[PDB]
RNA sequence: CGUGAGGGAAAGGUGAAAAGAACCCCGGGAGGGGAGUGAAAUAGAGCCUGAAACCGUGGGCUUACAAGCAGUCACGGCCCC
RNA sequence: GAAUGCCGGCAUGAGUAACGAUAAAGAGGGUGAGAAUCCCUCUCGCCGUAAGCCCAAGGGUUCCUACGCAAUGGUCGUCAG
RNA sequence: CGAUGUCGGCUCGUCGCAUCCUGGGGCUGAAGAAGGUCCCAAGGGUUGGGCUGUUCGCCCAUUAAAGCGGCACGCGAGCUGGGUUCAGAACGUCGUGAGACAGUUCGGUCUCUAUCCGCCACGGGCGCAGGAGGCUUGAGGGGGGCUCUUCCUAGUACGAGAGGACCGGAAGGGACGCACCUCUGGUUUCCCAGCUGUCCCUCCAGGGGCAUAAGCUGGGUAGCCAUGUGCGGAAGGGAUAACCGCUGAAAGCAUCUAAGCGGGAAGCCCGCCCCAAGAUGAGGCCUCCCACGGCAGCCGGUAAGGACCCGGGAAGACCACCCGGUGGAUGGGCCGGGGGUGUAAGCGCCGCGAGGCGUUGAGCCGACCGGUCCCAAUCGUCCGAGGUCU
């Protein structure tokens, strides 16, 4: 049973998930867009989004919060300055995801993009 | 023999002459009669109740014929109540009063595959004591060559609930006519949200 | 446990019966809106990079 | 359909008002109805709330108290129809919501780790200056 | 929630200091005493010259218990510690004083002697 | 294989002649399709003949209310000569 | 036609168990016919009286570089003992 | 004997009835209450503990009762492995001896993968003469079936007295079952906080990793839960068992019987709950589509519908089921509420300082209850009647 439990396991422990999509929302942060597995891709929308709302509220405790999680000051310099200000009248949905066609040879996993919204 | 549909909104308590009485709400009205069952045409006696109004555009054809001659509009949900037959086009909460009894049945909440302690209650195994991988196993399912083989019926893990089930004489504890709503003492089948048909109890 | 084994060898027909669910289904695909190409549903086209009217991909 | 405003609103008729605000640490006098023979009485229960449960009109709270040489604690709803009033007699500060630790202390101790809540102290001599 | 094998507190001045339940009669079967149910029990320790002396296998009421005891109005009462006061086959008391509080439900399950010679009933 | 003494296999055949398939075509290659050699190429080198188990494609009859050492005797249906 | 016969071939079990430490991964860029698996970069984790370094046995070219991917590699492979 | 693993326990039952209890009876050396003895009866029930490997048995505390047997002395491809029954060692004993006894004593490898039948669950196919979407009848199955105490009747009948009813009527329990999460109580692997050591970011401050697959600690929502809550056993009707009668011959009397008719069990049939038309005997009702082209048959495009695909779900191993797919609140975000944590950072002030105070119930903040088209369920495709004969 798993009823009206929320959250993928992801296969990985505690510590692994939270490093996993700590590391993901880095990587979206930095290019904008990445291609992933469409269940990572779906999980790594809401933990980017925050940080990205939190980046829109601009102020000093929102950054070390931010920072908690992307620990690059640089990047998180990006986000507050660059990334944040173009969502400031979009009320969530900072992200999207869009399946991909063709699936991964070696092991046949389904991909999708998961990129920052215009 | 009174009964209505409903959907199961959630429990608390009330107090009542000092007592905490636990209660389960549900909003059960108003159900229009979509279809009369009698003993001339249909061999028995019912009536087909409809349930929470549905946006016509997911209402196929068929099923807009049949409540399309009953000058009804679209529902989500038609069940029958067995040798029920009201006056009106219409039953709703009012059919019940505080202090009446009633049986409930709902769809239990599904376990999916379940042990064979968790459906049948059996005792497992030790924990120690040598006990080697079967903590959580039935034991025996049998004899030996006498009779050979296992019982139709035999207790043995798989699926559980998610099926119907019927509790029976629960006190009416309130009904608010204006909110359609009905208050059950204690507990009834399934999760909030679910469906449930109310019915005048059969117990004396 | 004490080594459970097949008792009898498995007939051609019960070995091919076990098989009767074991056919593929076709991939399940649509034309493209914009180059007529056959993709799978609600995915990016492939062959254009094209999604819901626009062009999301370089292909 | 919203399950919870049903709710809610069938809790509405038995949701008390007239009861005051105190926190887990905050010593207090209970004044519960009670049933005994042949009569129904008023008998107090005074002690430190270690505990409050919050689920809205389901709230129930637990005092405990040292009688005769024996700890004892009792847990009331918040919103019961048997709680006539309740009385604040002391504002402690605590620094946790759940002050089970407390079972385990001598009184000594528990006097060190709940010294008196001055600033709600002085907030209630503030209030109860009436017009 | 008292079975056997449980160690009581005796709430009297019979001697018996600490008792072991070693039966709840409450019918055929039943899995635990509380409140107000009568257990045998055998004494583990007593004090010297006491009426009652270890090895003895009295009846006890039970006046305390650790887990929390529900109530009709919804409300519940816990005690720090397993308490029984020892009583005959009357449901008499055989000790002249009972100490410590004594839960309310010893009076409905008719525990008048041992209800009033309480210093509190909560 | 065994420290060692010692143990101890499997594995033969294109064609008369290499004439052992230039060149083109799909393919990364493998492999194949044409062309070509040959009396013969399911003699194409994983090569004489090429059984049987075993695997597959196509076709005829047949099969989802039925009790079986699987056949046999009878009759009827369908297909073929 | 049987010798739990001998040699060889091929079935069944079965697309099943398993793919060898629960130290752990993610993304971007490149290469290429083909990339989860090769190279590069960033991020993450693990060892650190070692899971690092040096020597002796033993092994015997496994070292370095170029070109390769049929087989070997428990998958893949453009990589590699 | 090219192997049918042998005691006891545990687990899981199921059956017999020569019945331990509960229900119904007759006789009694049955006043009552309590018994004795036999008859009917297998529906349900038949406790926990000390000893010992034990089965058994004795004992302790209860109980309505603490039944006896069968199922390879039921059950080791289900577990155990204490007894016994390989190799070691020792005692008693026997034997010159090597060794021996079942006599005793300590120790001593119990095999990941289920093919067929069977069993528990779940689908796929085809069928149920048109094709469909719903709602149903219940043939036939399964489940369940226990019982005690107190009180009133009434301290009455009965009895010298102790004691103490039938029948009828209340209330409260024990164990068991099904469901549930409001309360009580758990868990709650990252929801919050505190803490140590180290390394790091960026020196301070503030943080991050690691110490478990949570470093440790104090808490903890939803969910899943029992220790918690509701509810169930019935009632009622019918036919009976033993047994009791009515009327009544054969047999002028008598006889429950030969004709006929009453009464009469926790047991039998029904009634309650669950499954159920593959019930191929394939049932019924409501509604929807239509007489389509070419050649009881074939090809083709359709209709009503359905599937595929996608967003999901207290549904779930996959599958199925159920909801939703822009005509949209399905999930994700965001917003409000709930809920947990328990007063963030920064700044100011007091202190030499560790710290303290204020801003501040602050900040953080899974799942719960809702709102909101910001993000994503784009766009589509493929199936699918033309209704045999008397
Ligand atoms: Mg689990
Ligand atoms: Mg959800
Ligand atoms: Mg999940
Ligand atoms: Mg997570
Ligand atoms: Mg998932
Ligand atoms: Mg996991
Ligand atoms: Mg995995
Ligand atoms: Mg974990
Ligand atoms: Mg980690
Ligand atoms: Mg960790
Ligand atoms: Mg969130
Ligand atoms: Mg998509
Ligand atoms: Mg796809
Ligand atoms: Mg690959
Ligand atoms: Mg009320
Ligand atoms: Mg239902
Ligand atoms: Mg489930
Ligand atoms: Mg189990
Ligand atoms: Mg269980
Ligand atoms: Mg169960
Ligand atoms: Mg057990
Ligand atoms: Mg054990
Ligand atoms: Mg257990
Ligand atoms: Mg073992
Ligand atoms: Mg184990
Ligand atoms: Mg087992
Ligand atoms: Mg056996
Ligand atoms: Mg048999
Ligand atoms: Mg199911
Ligand atoms: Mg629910
Ligand atoms: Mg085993
Ligand atoms: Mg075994
Ligand atoms: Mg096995
Ligand atoms: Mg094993
Ligand atoms: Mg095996
Ligand atoms: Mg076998
Ligand atoms: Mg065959
Ligand atoms: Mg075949
Ligand atoms: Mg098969
Ligand atoms: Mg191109
Ligand atoms: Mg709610
Ligand atoms: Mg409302
Ligand atoms: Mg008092
Ligand atoms: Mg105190
Ligand atoms: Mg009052
Ligand atoms: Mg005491
Ligand atoms: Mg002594
Ligand atoms: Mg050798
Ligand atoms: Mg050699
Ligand atoms: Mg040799
Ligand atoms: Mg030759
Ligand atoms: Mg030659
Ligand atoms: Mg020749
Ligand atoms: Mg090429
Ligand atoms: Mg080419
Ligand atoms: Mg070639
Ligand atoms: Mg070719
Ligand atoms: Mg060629
Ligand atoms: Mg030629
Ligand atoms: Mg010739
Ligand atoms: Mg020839
Ligand atoms: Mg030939
Ligand atoms: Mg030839
Ligand atoms: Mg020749
Ligand atoms: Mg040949
Ligand atoms: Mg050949
Ligand atoms: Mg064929
Ligand atoms: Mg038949
Ligand atoms: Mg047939
Ligand atoms: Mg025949
Ligand atoms: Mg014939
Ligand atoms: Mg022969
Ligand atoms: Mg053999
Ligand atoms: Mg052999
Ligand atoms: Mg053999
Ligand atoms: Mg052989
Ligand atoms: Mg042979
Ligand atoms: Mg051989
Ligand atoms: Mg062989
Ligand atoms: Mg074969
Ligand atoms: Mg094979
Ligand atoms: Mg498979
Ligand atoms: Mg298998
Ligand atoms: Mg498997
Ligand atoms: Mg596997
Ligand atoms: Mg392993
Ligand atoms: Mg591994
Ligand atoms: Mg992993
Ligand atoms: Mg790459
Ligand atoms: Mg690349
Ligand atoms: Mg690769
Ligand atoms: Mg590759
Ligand atoms: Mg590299
Ligand atoms: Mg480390
Ligand atoms: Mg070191
Ligand atoms: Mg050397
Ligand atoms: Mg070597
Ligand atoms: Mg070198
Ligand atoms: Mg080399
Ligand atoms: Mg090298
Ligand atoms: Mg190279
Ligand atoms: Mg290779
Ligand atoms: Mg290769
Ligand atoms: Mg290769
Ligand atoms: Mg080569
Ligand atoms: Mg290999
Ligand atoms: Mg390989
Ligand atoms: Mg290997
Ligand atoms: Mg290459
Ligand atoms: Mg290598
Ligand atoms: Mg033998
Ligand atoms: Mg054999
Ligand atoms: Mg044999
Ligand atoms: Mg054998
Ligand atoms: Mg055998
Ligand atoms: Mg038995
Ligand atoms: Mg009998
Ligand atoms: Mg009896
Ligand atoms: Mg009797
Ligand atoms: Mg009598
Ligand atoms: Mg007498
Ligand atoms: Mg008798
Ligand atoms: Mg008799
Ligand atoms: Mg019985
Ligand atoms: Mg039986
Ligand atoms: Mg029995
Ligand atoms: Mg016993
Ligand atoms: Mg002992
Ligand atoms: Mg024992
Ligand atoms: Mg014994
Ligand atoms: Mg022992
Ligand atoms: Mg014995
Ligand atoms: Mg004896
Ligand atoms: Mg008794
Ligand atoms: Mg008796
Ligand atoms: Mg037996
Ligand atoms: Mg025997
Ligand atoms: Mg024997
Ligand atoms: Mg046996
Ligand atoms: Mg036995
Ligand atoms: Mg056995
Ligand atoms: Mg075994
Ligand atoms: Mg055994
Ligand atoms: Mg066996
Ligand atoms: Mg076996
Ligand atoms: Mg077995
Ligand atoms: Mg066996
Ligand atoms: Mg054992
Ligand atoms: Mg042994
Ligand atoms: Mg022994
Ligand atoms: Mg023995
Ligand atoms: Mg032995
Ligand atoms: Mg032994
Ligand atoms: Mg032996
Ligand atoms: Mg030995
Ligand atoms: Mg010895
Ligand atoms: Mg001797
Ligand atoms: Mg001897
Ligand atoms: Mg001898
Ligand atoms: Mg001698
Ligand atoms: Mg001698
Ligand atoms: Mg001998
Ligand atoms: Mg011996
Ligand atoms: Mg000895
Ligand atoms: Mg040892
Ligand atoms: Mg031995
Ligand atoms: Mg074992
Ligand atoms: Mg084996
Ligand atoms: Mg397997
Ligand atoms: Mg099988
Ligand atoms: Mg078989
Ligand atoms: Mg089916
Ligand atoms: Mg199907
Ligand atoms: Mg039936
Ligand atoms: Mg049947
Ligand atoms: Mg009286
Ligand atoms: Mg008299
Ligand atoms: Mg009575
Ligand atoms: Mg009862
Ligand atoms: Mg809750
Ligand atoms: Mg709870
Ligand atoms: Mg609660
Ligand atoms: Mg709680
Ligand atoms: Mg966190
Ligand atoms: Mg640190
Ligand atoms: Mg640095
Ligand atoms: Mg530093
Ligand atoms: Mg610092
Ligand atoms: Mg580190
Ligand atoms: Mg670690
Ligand atoms: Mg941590
Ligand atoms: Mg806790
Ligand atoms: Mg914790
Ligand atoms: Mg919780
Ligand atoms: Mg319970
Ligand atoms: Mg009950
Ligand atoms: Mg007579
Ligand atoms: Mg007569
Ligand atoms: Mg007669
Ligand atoms: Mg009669
Ligand atoms: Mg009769
Ligand atoms: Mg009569
Ligand atoms: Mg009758
Ligand atoms: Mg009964
Ligand atoms: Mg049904
Ligand atoms: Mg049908
Ligand atoms: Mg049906
Ligand atoms: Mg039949
Ligand atoms: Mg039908
Ligand atoms: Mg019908
Ligand atoms: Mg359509
Ligand atoms: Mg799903
Ligand atoms: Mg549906
Ligand atoms: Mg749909
Ligand atoms: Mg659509
Ligand atoms: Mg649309
Ligand atoms: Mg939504
Ligand atoms: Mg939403
Ligand atoms: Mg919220
Ligand atoms: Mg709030
Ligand atoms: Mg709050
Ligand atoms: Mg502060
Ligand atoms: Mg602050
Ligand atoms: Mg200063
Ligand atoms: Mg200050
Ligand atoms: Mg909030
Ligand atoms: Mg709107
Ligand atoms: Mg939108
Ligand atoms: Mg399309
Ligand atoms: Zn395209």
């Amino acid at each position: 049973m798993r009823h009206l439990k929320s959250g993928r396991k992801l296969n990985r422990h505690s510590s692994h998930r939270l490093a996993l999509y700590r590391n993901q929302a880095k990587s979206l942060l930095t290019h904008g867009r990445i291609t992933t597995t469409v269940p990572k891709a779906k999980e790594l929308r809401g933990f980017v989004d925050h940080l990205i709302h939190l980046a829109k509220r601009g102020d000093l405790h929102a950054r070390r919060l931010v920072l908690r999680d992307l620990q690059d000051v640089k990047l998180v310099r990006k986000l507050f300055d660059e990334i944040a200000p173009r969502y400031r009248d979009r009320q969530g949905g900072y992200t999207r995801v869009l399946k991909l066609a063709e699936r991964r040879r070696g092991d046949g996993a389904p991909l999708a993009l998961v990129e920052l919204v215009e | 023999m009174k009964g209505i549909l409903g959907v199961k909104v959630g429990m608390t308590r009330i107090f009542r002459d000092d007592r905490a009485v636990p209660v389960t709400v549900i909003l059960a009205g108003p159900c229009p009669v979509v279809q009369r069952r009698t003993p001339e045409k249909d061999g028995y006696t019912a009536v087909q109740l409809g349930f929470l109004p549905q946006n016509p555009k997911r209402v196929n054809r068929p099923l807009k014929g049949h409540f399309a001659k009953a000058g009804v509009e679209p529902v989500r949900i038609l069940r029958e109540i067995r040798d029920f037959n009201p006056e009106g086009d219409t039953v709703t909460v009012e059919i019940f009063k505080p202090g009446e009894r009633v049986d409930v049945t709902g769809t239990s909440k599904g376990r999916g595959f379940a042990g064979v302690m968790k459906r049948w209650n059996f005792a497992g195994g030790p924990d120690s004591h040598g006990a080697h991988k079967i903590h959580r196993h039935p034991g025996s399912i049998g004899n030996r060559k006498t009779p050979g083989r296992v019982y139709k019926g035999k207790k043995m893990a798989g699926h559980y609930g998610a099926e119907r089930v019927t509790v029976m004489n629960l006190e009416v504890v309130d009904v608010i006519p204006e909110e359609n709503l009905l208050l059950v003492k204690g507990a009834v089948p399934g999760p909030n949200g679910g469906l449930v048909i109310v019915r005048e109890t059969k117990k004396a | 446990a004490k080594h459970p084994v097949p008792k009898k060898k498995t007939s051609k027909a019960r070995r091919d019966a076990r098989r009767s669910h074991h056919a593929l289904t076709p991939p399940t695909l649509v034309p493209c809106p914009e180059c007529k190409a056959m993709k799978p549903p609600h995915t990016v086209c492939p062959e254009c990079g094209y999604y819901a009217g626009r062009k999301v991909l370089e292909v | 359909m919203n399950r919870g405003a049903l709710i809610k609103l069938v809790e509405s008729r038995y949701v008390r008002t007239d009861l005051p605000e105190f926190r887990p640490g905050d010593t207090v006098r209970v004044s519960y109805k009670v049933k005994e023979g042949n009569r129904t009485r008023i008998q107090d229960f005074e002690g430190i709330v270690i505990r409050i449960r919050r689920n809205g009109f389901n709230t129930t709270f637990t005092v405990r108290k040292v009688s005769y040489g024996v700890g004892v604690e009792r847990i009331f709803p918040l919103h019961s129809p048997l709680i006539q009033k309740i009385d604040i007699v002391q504002r402690g500060r605590a620094r946790r919501a759940k002050l089970y630790f407390i079972r385990n202390l001598s009184d000594r101790e528990i006097r060190r780790k709940l010294r008196a809540d001055r600033k709600r102290i002085d907030q209630d001599r503030a209030a109860e200056r009436a017009a | 929630m008292i079975q056997p094998q449980t160690y009581l507190e005796v709430a009297d001045n019979t001697g018996a200091r600490k008792i072991m339940c070693i039966r709840v009669l409450k019918g055929s079967n039943a899995k635990y005493a509380t409140v107000g149910d009568v257990i045998v029990a055998s004494v583990k320790e007593a004090i010297p010259r006491g009426a009652v002396k270890e090895g003895d296998v009295v009846k006890a009421v039970v006046v305390r218990t650790k887990k929390e005891i529900k109530r009709p109005d919804g409300s519940a009462i816990r005690f720090d510690d397993n308490a029984a006061v020892i009583i005959n086959n009357q449901l008499e008391p055989r000790g002249t004083r009972v100490f410590g509080p004594v839960a309310r439900e010893l009076r409905e399950k008719g525990f008048m002697k041992i209800v009033s010679l309480a210093p509190e009933v909560l």
